[PDB]
């Protein structure tokens, strides 16, 4: 539920 | 050649682990990533190892193949196959913003189990 993100993963967030 | 987009080493040389591995090379542009670095799994790593995978920047809906409404695209982190939640067989609303296993892995799942 948090936006910490252990890495990045796909999903592509603007470039 | 290539390298993980996290350490920039290679599929036989980890930059942050000093040991060999096996990145994920995109079948569109050609950028790679360490599966362990992408938080990938065995099915994903294995899957993406043999097939396209395509980095997220070149992503697309295996269903559509246009990556248009990627805001709905579902990145099966078990092979990478992207499906707009409303493209799937048993569509979802949002939930698979990370996990998810697409139909390929799933049917393989149902088959795997016993
Ligand atoms: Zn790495
Ligand atoms: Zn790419
Ligand atoms: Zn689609
Ligand atoms: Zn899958």
């Amino acid at each position: 539920g948090l936006g910490k993100g252990g890495a990045k993963r796909h999903r592509k967030v603007l470039r | 050649g290539s390298y993980c987009d996290f350490c920039l080493g290679g599929s036989n040389m980890n930059k942050k682990s000093g040991r060999p591995e096996e990145l994920v090379s995109c079948a569109d542009c050609g950028r790679s990533g360490h599966p362990t670095c992408l938080q990938f799994t065995l099915n994903m790593t294995e899957a993406v190892k043999t097939y396209k995978w395509q980095c997220i920047e070149c992503k697309s809906c295996i269903l559509c193949g246009t990556s248009e409404n990627d805001d709905q695209l579902l990145f099966c982190d078990d092979c990478d196959r992207g499906y707009h939640m409303y493209c799937l067989n048993p569509p979802v609303a949002e939930p698979p913003e990370g996990s998810w296993s697409c139909h390929l892995c799933w049917e393989l799942l149902k088959e795997k189990a016993s």
